[PDB]
């Protein structure tokens, strides 16, 4: 039941970025502005997204845009609140302990940056940018929101996907 | 005209710099989905006058 | 057993205003004030509120009067409360989500504006001004009232029905 209504959530918020004809990351739709990571190069695969103007800002690695109002419905809820526990995601299940983002498995690959970090309740709490290998398991460089702030935690060795 | 010339660059330099302070102080409120702070707002003018 | 009393008070509490002779607009009786939206032109449909004089305020698109004595017993009740959730309205229900009234059919229409949105108990939280149509969806722009206060709720590319 929360892997579907995720992937129902997923297909209708999410469009990949190419270019030169290959996958580099992905939008997502996150409450009322389109959010990408600023690394990541290319050009969204829609055309009404495609014109939007994007505030780049290099020192959270994010650019962000003012979604048009004709999907404004199609666009996930977020939240603010990370407690302790077990988070979803596309490639399985994260795990938050202490303030790290970390995947028991590994399975993150380059082209994959981008994809938001579900709650338990459908809800999106933060934004996946990179990984670091220790040992077997992955250290997320991860964006994630306060109240009203944005916080970039990278942890060390971290390397953009 | 060296004169004219050095006081240009001079002023076109600080209006750039209090442009440049302005959009990075105000940037990060742009990547949230949250209010303006009006106490900012009203020191700090920005584009969105009165929407967000 | 909700619809029936909303309607009964939606009865009792609604007031059509006709201009040429076709209804444009409904006037709702709340608390000890006859409310009536600024947008809207025309005449009220009873010859006590129609002699009445209107406070004019363009700023919150609302045009207000003291109900008189004998029409204080047939008045629905205030609240200043905003819970997340679902809320009852003359078309259904309507879903309260992130600050936002949305109409989960979309088939709002010019000519119901005024209409108020009640509570679970019967009491009113705002009254309809027009909407927005977000694809599948519309985001209601709502007058409310805060603790002390009127505040007007518009989102963008909304239109006034």
């Amino acid at each position: 039941k929360r892997e579907r209504m995720c992937m129902k959530i997923e297909n209708d918020c999410i469009f990949e970025v190419k270019h030169e004809g290959k996958v580099t990351g992905y939008a997502c739709l996150v409450g009322d502005k389109v959010m990408k990571p600023a690394h990541v190069k290319g050009v969204i695969d829609n055309a009404d997204l495609a014109k939007l103007a994007f505030k780049k800002s290099s020192k959270y690695d994010l650019e962000c845009a003012q979604i048009p109002v004709h999907m404004r419905s199609d666009a996930s809820k977020y939240t603010h609140e990370k407690p302790e526990g077990h988070y979803n995601w596309h490639h399985g299940a994260v795990q938050y302990s202490g303030g790290r983002f970390t995947i028991p498995t590994g399975a993150g690959k380059p082209g994959d940056s981008g994809r938001p970090i579900f709650d338990n309740k459908g809800r999106v709490v933060a934004i996946v940018l990179g990984g670091a290998n220790e040992g077997s398991r992955t250290a997320l460089s991860v964006v994630t929101w306060n109240k009203d702030m944005v916080t970039r935690v990278t942890p060390e060795g971290s390397e953009e996907w | 005209v060296g004169m004219s010339l050095l006081a240009l660059i001079s002023i076109f330099a600080s209006c750039y710099m209090l442009v440049a302070a302005r959009s990075k102080c105000l940037t990060p409120y742009a990547l949230t989905p949250g209010a303006a702070v009006p106490w900012t707002l009203g020191i700090l003018c920005c584009a969105p006058r009165a929407h967000a």
